[PDB]
Parts: structure tokens; C-alpha cells; sequence
């Protein structure tokens, strides 16, 4: 925090604990899939699936390997995305809306394509 | 002769007898472990030579706890002996109470007294949680700690235990300051301290504000066709 | 170490595999139980339809429980879950179905309310903080008819209620009550086959069709045993959705 | 009825009354705590020099 | 040491080994620091019954973050009463070796 | 009759109005604990502003 | 027995005399120390 | 049995069975749930934990490291303890009870501290 600002520690913070309390349940999850986590883990599990898609990135070297052009996100904005990520706030949206994007104006207008709405 | 490497350089930290000036020379070697292994070499001869250690995990850091102390196999050898009585006497048994809190946490993955015990557990795991570069005087611990294991944190929700903590401090450092005077000067809370400590944290969870709003004190629709109706039949015409 | 713990972890997977393939197959012979009671219900329910229509063919068609409620506001949705958790997704298009259901209740101003049968329904609502009126439990795995004659009755009072039941007001019974009966429960269609159906359970609908011979008797009247059968029937469709539960559930 | 309106009436004037209790203590609290962390800063700031 | 969980559940006397062990990035290195930094209250009250004086060696450690901690210390004024041995990656193994 | 209905209707009077008074003596107390927390949390903003701006003054 | 003990007790009927047999074998090869059997005892015990 | 006597053995046995059965039930608890256990098993486990429990004890030279002073208990409270601990004499108090105490009588007042009665 002493360099980055509170917000975007608290955020990256949220995020890393999400994404562990996933690691963890994966021991649960590869024999008896969600259906036996508590309600609490069944939306952090959807939430940390979603948030480790939206780490993903269309690249700009990439556009080589498949066409589609790179994307810039600011920090500010991918501060402000992933806060509402750990809030829960596109829990609705599909998970593939949030694959090889770039800020909230791309989830947008992936999940119009996928027939979703932000 | 690794061993003996660490061993000959690590014994040379003691407690002098006062024939010999009475100084002492505290060591605190680190270990970098390897994918969490401490069974390899080094980790193991260096945990055989030394008076106990602090296992950081890297799971418990990223779960949000920090220090990422393992409590079941963190240790120190010396114990009580190196605590000044009124941490002794609030402190006693936090370390054996964590290790059977994870242990139930795990296997209760229920009778009231498994209930009372995990959340007991997941308020003390809360209340040791501490930021970095942010250290705790002496008597600031003992009170966090008789918070946490006289069970005074049981009222407040789990994730209020933090700030539950820091405002109380604040309080007592603002007002009722001589608690923490009696601490550093007696090493040891009284019995009067520590009625007045009670009285001072049952006036502020009176005053404190829970983050949800209490007190702390003591989709898409069925085609409407597609509803299937349940409809008795008869036998007529229509009217 | 390495080695000593991913050997402990093989063999805990085998002792997960050999409890699970018991499992499955022990729910195979449960599928084999619950179909073969899904049967055995068939003929009774059959017939009392058929009992049902002569009386209402022989009778007007004014039953409380038959005539809707002017300004329905309230809808009673009864979701029929599990006890055991084993169940992959069975608990979890339940109540998928069920809020599906919730959803359109509260669209044309019916406040839903809650009865719950089985447990993992109980920590899906706890969780959502809707509040269960009734609730019952530890027969989901083999229902008899007497459990959904508790149910069926309860159900039903709570229906009766709200006919002297006025606005948030009781009235004079001084019981709220409800505008509808709304079952949620899973239809065993098939092995492949196990889909959630919201179904209206009250108030009843009238079909009718034109067509005689002969004219049954009745004692005493027509109207007596309309009034003594009709909760029975109520009781006989509930005792058959938890038969279609619990063969959906194995 | 009379008595639940005189009840009603009594509960708001004692509410009345602890409500600017807790109010006055609330501000107490806040002058002290202002005044500790002013001594700390003047603290920190000799300090640094 | 002045942080709550060593202080409480492993607690550290003087003349004791308490050994700091973990993987990469979990703290060890703020633990020690804070532990260091803790004792100037003790310094400033100037009894060397109550004043510990603080010895800090950098082993294999990479020259920027000795600098690093080196600059924890000054801003917390811990370098009053601390001495660091540095041993930085690029000295030979026998700095290395002879640091401790 | 009328003295039957008005008997019923202060029945329920004199209920809810036990029920509303409790409710809102709760309800002031909470809005006056609020209103605590809420001067209390600005003075610690406003003092570690002040902190924060004397110690950088300090320094510069 | 094993394999059907590892699987368990609603079995068919040969399944659950196969447990109880079983059950029973097992019970029947367990031996105190320093109680070795003539070879006719064991041929009865077996039996 | 020709040295400790037959009922110090067969109490030990029996000890020993039921934590062996506990270890190998542990997974399954782990993975699925206790409440997948037959009966007689979930019976077992709860056995086994008051008995694992039982068997620690608060030693005179651990004083340093908990402060509760230490405790004695003769062999023979020892094999009567345990032997109405396999069979489930103890199975209504609380776990928590059976922890670091020494014979029945601390078992009594420490299940007394926390409600329950022996
Ligand atoms: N209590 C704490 N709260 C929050 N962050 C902390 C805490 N303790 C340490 N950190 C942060 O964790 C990271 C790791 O700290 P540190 O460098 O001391 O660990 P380490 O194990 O010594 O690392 P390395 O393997 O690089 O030597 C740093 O960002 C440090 O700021
Ligand atoms: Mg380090």
C-alpha cells in the first residue's frame, strides 16, 4: 500500500485471496465438482473462475497467432474492474465473456455477443 | 559437516550467566524452503539446531494471513519463560487452542461446543492477523489478546474482529490510558485492571458500530404456460 | 516427503473411488426401489381421478379450494430438495426452478411463501435469507403417504386461511394464509431424464369435455364427498411428486 | 391505550436523553482521540527533523 | 518482536534461536525487520539492561534489496543500533561463507 | 357495536403502538451510535491527513 | 468378501451370505502367538 | 496378555483398532462428509476422537509451555477409563472435554466447566 495506493493493494489483495481459497477447493472439486461446496464456496468458486479468465488478455504479440488485434487496459481501470469482480458484481455475465478481453467496454460487448448484457 | 557449520555459528547465541556480564545475543537465522518442503537438508538440520521456528506458509499468506504463521508446527521452545506474566496469563494456551481449531476447521469441514469452538478459532485467527510495519507494545498485545481469549470478541462479527481491535486500542490509548501504564510498569494485569479493562471494552462495544449495520453488544421465469396447472376434470360441455 | 505424501493421496483416492462406485451402485438398486413404488401408486391415483370427475361431472363446481381468490397476493410454493447431498446437481435445479418460479410469483405482485421439504433446500434459502414458513425433513430418501398427508394438510389450512384473510390482515380466522399452492419438485422422466417442474397444486382448474348412460348414486349428496375427497386428492398428487423426487434423487 | 401512548411518549423522551448522552461521549471520544494523534504527529514530525 | 502471533503463541527470549523458515516471499525478511525496528523504545531509554543492539547479515542477498533494508532501518531509526554485514550475490563464496 | 369494533381496533392501537415505540427508541439509539461512529471516523481522517501533511512538510 | 466389504447392506441375498461367510473366514484365520494347530485341527477349523 | 494381564491388553487392542479404523475413515470424512458414515461407523469415529483426545494428557515438564500444572494417573484408572471409552460410556460429553487432563475425575470437572455432566 505504501507505494500503490490502498485501493489497488486492497484490490490485487481480494483478488489473490479469491483465487487461493480456488487452488484450495480444487482438491474437492476434481472428484465432486461444486454441487457438494457451501453456498458461500459455490459463488467464490463462480466468482474466482470468472476473475481468473479476466486475467486473461488479448496481447498484442498474439494478434500473430490468431487474428485479433491487442488490447491496452489502464490501471485505474483494471483497479476499478476487478473491485467490482470480487464484489460479485458480474456474477450474471457467462464465464467466456471475460476470455481475451481487454477493460469493462470489451466484457460489455463480449457478453452482448454471447446474448448477456452488462 | 553442514551440520556442523550451522550448529558451531548458532550455538554461539546464549543467555550469560551474570558471572559473565549476564548479556545474551538473540539469534533469528532464516530458511528459504523450497516448494514447501521443509524435509529437505538444510530446513531440517537448521529446525534440529535451533529453540524452535516460525513456519511461514505461503497458502496462509495469500488467504489474508499475516504474519503466515503455522501455527501447528510453530513452536518455541522456551515458551512462558520468554512471555512477561500478564501475556503468560491471557496467552496461555492460544498457540494449543489454534492448532485444535485448524484441526476441527478441517474435520468439520454440529453440538454446540464444535460451533463455539470454530468460531472462537476464526475470531482468534482474526485477531493476530497484524499489518507489516505496524508493531503492537507489549501491554497492546496483552490487551488484544485478552480480547480475543477471554471471550469478548464473540459478540463482534468475524470480520469486524480487525477493527474491533484497532478502535478498542485507540480507545484505551485515548482514555482508561493507565491499563496499559499498569502492563509496562507490573508486567502483569491485576485483578482491579482487569475489571476495569472489562468494564472499558463492554462500554465501547456498546459504542462500537458493526461494518453490516448491527450491535455488538453482549432470475429469468417460467413461460407462464409452461406452469403446469393442476386442474380437476369433468365431464361436460362448456358453458 | 514427496513421495510419502502422493502416496498418502493415492490412497486416498481409492478409498474415494471404491466408497464411490459402492454408491453408485447401491443408488442404482434405490432407482429400482423408487420406480417400482412410482408404479404401485399409479392405480389409486388413477382411479381417484376418475372418482374426482364423476363428482365434480355431479356436483357444482363452487369448492373453496376450487374457486380462485380475487387479487391473488400471495403464492405458496412448496420445494420438494433432498436430505443427502450425494446428489450432483438434483438440489441445485430445484431450486433454480424454484426461483424461476419466485421470480414470475413476485412479477404479477404475489409475495411467494415457503415451505420446504428435505434439508439442502433449508441452507439454499438460509443462505438467501428467504424465511421458511414450514418445513419438513428425513424422508426425502423413501416418502410414505403419511408425510404427505401432513403436508397436503398443512398446505391446505394455509390455503383456507387466506379465503377470511384480508389485505396483510387475517381477518377473522386471525390465521394469514395464502392465494396458491405451488409445488417445485424434480419429474423422473427417465434414467438420462431428471428436470425441475413448478406445479400448481391450488387453486384447481376445470377442463371440461362434452361427453352419460347412467347416472351414479351418491350418499349422502354429491357435494359431501366432493367436500370429503378434495384435500384427499391434494394429498395423492403431493404423495406422487415425492415418489417422483425421490425416484429423480436416486 | 393511554398507557401505551404514555409509554410511546416516555420512550422517545428517554431516547431523547441517552441519544445526546451518547452524543456528548461520542465527541469527548473524538476531542481525545484528535489530541493523541496531533501529539504523535508534532512526535513524528521531531523526529524527522 | 511486536508482532502479536510470535509474541503470543511462540514467544522469543533473549538468548534464544528462533528460526524464521518459508518459502520465497512470505514475510520472513518483514518479520526480522519489524523485530529489529521494535527495539527502539528499548534503545532510546538508554539502561543497556533494556537496549538490544541489532546485527543484520545479508548473505547471498541482491546489493538493491541490502539497500532496501538498509533503508527500512534508517527511516524507523533502527540503524542507530544495528550493524549489517553484507555479503551481496556478487561477492565470492567466501564472503558468503564467513558473513554469519 | 361500535364500542365492540373501537375495542378491537385500541387492541390493536395500543399493540402496535408498544411495538413502534420500541422499534423506534431502537431506531434513535442506532441513528445516535451511527452518528458517534461517523465523528469519531472523520477526526481519524482528519488527524491522519494532519499527520500525514506535517510530516511531508517536515520532510520537504 | 473383500471386494464386497470395500463396496459395503440392502445387498441381494447370495451378497449378504457372502459377507456373513466372509466375515466369519476372517474371523476363523486369526491365531494367537505361540498356538500353532495340528494339521488336523486346522483341517476341522477350516472345515 | 501374559505380562500387562488380559484386560490391559484387550483394552489396548480395542484402543488400537479403533483408531486404525478412524485413520482409514479419515479420508472419506475429508472428502465427502461424516454424514456419508454408516452408524456403526459414525459411532466409531466419534469413539475414536474422545479416545485420541484422551490420550493426551498435561505433563509436569510441558508446565513451561501452558502453565496448567501437570497430572498422574495410575495404570489401573488408566485401563478402566479407556475400556469405558471403547465402549462409548463417555460418547455424550463434549470432545473438547477429554483434552489435556489427566484421569475420570478431571474428565468430570472439565466436561462440568463446559455444561455437560458425567
Ligand atoms: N504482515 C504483512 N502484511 C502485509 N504484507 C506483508 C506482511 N509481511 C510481509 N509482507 C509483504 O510480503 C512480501 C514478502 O515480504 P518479504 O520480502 O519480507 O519476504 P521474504 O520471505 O523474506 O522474501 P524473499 O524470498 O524475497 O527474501 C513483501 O511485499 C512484504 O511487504
Ligand atoms: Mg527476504
Amino acid at each position: 500500500p505504501a507505494i500503490v495506493g490502498d485501493e489497488h493493494y486492497r484490490v490485487a489483495q481480494e483478488v489473490i485471496r479469491i483465487l487461493q481459497r480456488y487452488k484450495d477447493l480444487q482438491d474437492i472439486i476434481a472428484i465432486l465438482g461444486i454441487d457438494e461446496l457451501s453456498e458461500e464456496d459455490k459463488q467464490l468458486v463462480n466468482r474466482a473462475r470468472r476473475i481468473e479468465r479476466f486475467l486473461s488478455q488479448n496481447m498484442m504479440a498474439a494478434e500473430q497467432f490468431t487474428g485479433q488485434p491487442g488490447s491496452t487496459v489502464p490501471l485505474k481501470e483494471t483497479i476499478e474492474a476487478f473491485d467490482k469482480l470480487t464484489k460479485g458484481e458480474f456474477d450474471h455475465l457467462p464465464e467466456q465473456a471475460f476470455f481475451l478481453i481487454g477493460g469493462l467496454d470489451d466484457l460489455a460487448k463480449k457478453a452482448e455477443s454471447l446474448g448477456a448484457k452488462l | 559437516d553442514v551440520f556442523y557449520l550451522h550448529s558451531r555459528l548458532l550455538e554461539r547465541c546464549a543467555k550469560l550467566s551474570d558471572e559473565l556480564g549476564g548479556g545474551s545475543m538473540t539469534g533469528l537465522p532464516i530458511i528459504e524452503t523450497k516448494a514447501n518442503d521443509i524435509s529437505a537438508f538444510i530446513p531440517t538440520n537448521v529446525i534440529s539446531i535451533t529453540d524452535g521456528q516460525c513456519f511461514l506458509e505461503s497458502d496462509l499468506f495469500n488467504q489474508g494471513v499475516r504474519p503466515a504463521i503455522n501455527v501447528g508446527v510453530s513452536v518455541s521452545r522456551v515458551g512462558g519463560a520468554a512471555q512477561i506474566k500478564a501475556m503468560k496469563e491471557v496467552a496461555g494456551s492460544l498457540r494449543l487452542d489454534l492448532s485444535q481449531y485448524r484441526e476441527l476447521e478441517a474435520f468439520a469441514a454440529l453440538d454446540a461446543a464444535s460451533k463455539a469452538q470454530l468460531d472462537r478459532g476464526a475470531r482468534l485467527v482474526e485477531l493476530l492477523k497484524q499489518p507489516q510495519y505496524s508493531p503492537l507494545a507489549v501491554e497492546e498485545q496483552v490487551v488484544a489478546i485478552f480480547l480475543g481469549t477471554q471471550g469478548h470478541l464473540d459478540s463482534v462479527p468475524v470480520e469486524d474482529v480487525q477493527r474491533f481491535e484497532s478502535e478498542l486500542l485507540e480507545h484505551v490509548k485515548a482514555s482508561h490510558s493507565d491499563i496499559f501504564d499498569g502492563i509496562r510498569e507490573t508486567k502483569k494485569l491485576s485483578e482491579e485492571a482487569e475489571e476495569k479493562l472489562v468494564s472499558v471494552i463492554n462500554e465501547f462495544k456498546k459504542g462500537f458500530q458493526a461494518s453490516d449495520g448491527s450491535s455488538v453488544v453482549v432470475a429469468e421465469a417460467l413461460d407462464p404456460e409452461d406452469l403446469e396447472k393442476e386442474s380437476v376434470k369433468v365431464r361436460k360441455p362448456a358453458p | 516427503a514427496t513421495l510419502r505424501e502422493l502416496r498418502g493421496r493415492i490412497r486416498s483416492a481409492g478409498s474415494i473411488k471404491k466408497i464411490t462406485k459402492a454408491q453408485e451402485l447401491i443408488a442404482t438398486s434405490r432407482i429400482a426401489k423408487a420406480q417400482a413404488r412410482v408404479e404401485a401408486a399409479r392405480p389409486y391415483a388413477a382411479e381417484i381421478t376418475n372418482m374426482l370427475t364423476e363428482l365434480a361431472g355431479a356436483s357444482a363446481l363452487d369448492h373453496p379450494l376450487l374457486v380462485e381468490r380475487k387479487q391473488p397476493k400471495r403464492a405458496g410454493v412448496l420445494v420438494v430438495s433432498s436430505d443427502r447431498g450425494l446428489c450432483g446437481a438434483y438440489n441445485a435445479n430445484v431450486l433454480r426452478r424454484a426461483e424461476e418460479l419466485f421470480s414470475l410469483l413476485r412479477d404479477e405482485g404475489k409475495d411467494p411463501v415457503l415451505y420446504v421439504v428435505g434439508r439442502k433446500a433449508l441452507g439454499y434459502f438460509s443462505f438467501r435469507q428467504r424465511t421458511v414458513v414450514e418445513s419438513w425433513t428425513g424422508f426425502s430418501e423413501r416418502p410414505t403417504y403419511e408425510n404427505a398427508r401432513e403436508i397436503a394438510d398443512t398446505l391446505v389450512n394455509a390455503f383456507m386461511a387466506g379465503a377470511d384473510d384480508e389485505g396483510d390482515d387475517a381477518g377473522a380466522d386471525g390465521i394469514l394464509g395464502v392465494d396458491e399452492l405451488h409445488i417445485v419438485f424434480t419429474e423422473f422422466r427417465s434414467m438420462l431424464s431428471q428436470t425441475a417442474v413448478a406445479r400448481r397444486a391450488a387453486p384447481m382448474e376445470v377442463e371440461y369435455v362434452g361427453e352419460p348412460r347412467t347416472l351414479y348414486s351418491f350418499e349422502p349428496d354429491p357435494e359431501t364427498l366432493f367436500d370429503a375427497l378434495l384435500p384427499r386428492y391434494i394429498a395423492t398428487r403431493v404423495y406422487a411428486a415425492l415418489l417422483e423426487a425421490a425416484a429423480s434423487e436416486s | 391505550l393511554a398507557d401505551a401512548d404514555a409509554m410511546h411518549a416516555k420512550a422517545l423522551a428517554d431516547a431523547k436523553a441517552e441519544s445526546e448522552k451518547v452524543t456528548e461521549e461520542a465527541k469527548q471520544d473524538s476531542e481525545r482521540i484528535a489530541a493523541q494523534l496531533s501529539e504523535q504527529a508534532g512526535s513524528e514530525a521531531e523526529r524527522i527533523k | 518482536t511486536g508482532i502479536k502471533a510470535i509474541d503470543a503463541m511462540t514467544p522469543i527470549g533473549r538468548g534464544q534461536r528462533q528460526l524464521i523458515i518459508g518459502d520465497r516471499k512470505t514475510g520472513k525478511t518483514a518479520v526480522c525487520v519489524d523485530t529489529i525496528l521494535n527495539q527502539r523504545e528499548a534503545w532510546l531509554t538508554g539502561d543497556p539492561k533494556q537496549q538490544v543492539r541489532c546485527v543484520y547479515v545479508a548473505i547471498g542477498q541482491k546489493g538493491t534489496t541490502i539497500a532496501s533494508v538498509k533503508r527500512a532501518l534508517e527511516e524507523g531509526g533502527a540503524m542507530e543500533y544495528t550493524t549489517i554485514v553484507a555479503a551481496p550475490a556478487s561477492d565470492a563464496a567466501g564472503f558468503k561463507w564467513l558473513a554469519p | 357495536e361500535a364500542m365492540l369494533a373501537k375495542t378491537a381496533a385500541d387492541n390493536r392501537k395500543s399493540a402496535e403502538q408498544v411495538a413502534a415505540a420500541q422499534a423506534d427508541y431502537e431506531k434513535e439509539m442506532a441513528e445516535a451510535r451511527a452518528q458517534a461512529s461517523a465523528l469519531r471516523d472523520e477526526a481519524r481522517a482528519a488527524g491522519r491527513s494532519v499527520v500525514d501533511e506535517k510530516r511531508a512538510q517536515a520532510s520537504g | 468378501y473383500r471386494e464386497l466389504e470395500a463396496f459395503a447392506s440392502d445387498l441381494d441375498a447370495a451378497s449378504k451370505a457372502q459377507l456373513d461367510r466372509g466375515a466369519r473366514l476372517v474371523e476363523l484365520l486369526k491365531q494367537p502367538q505361540y498356538s500353532p494347530l495340528a494339521v488336523e485341527e486346522q483341517v476341522v477349523a477350516i472345515f
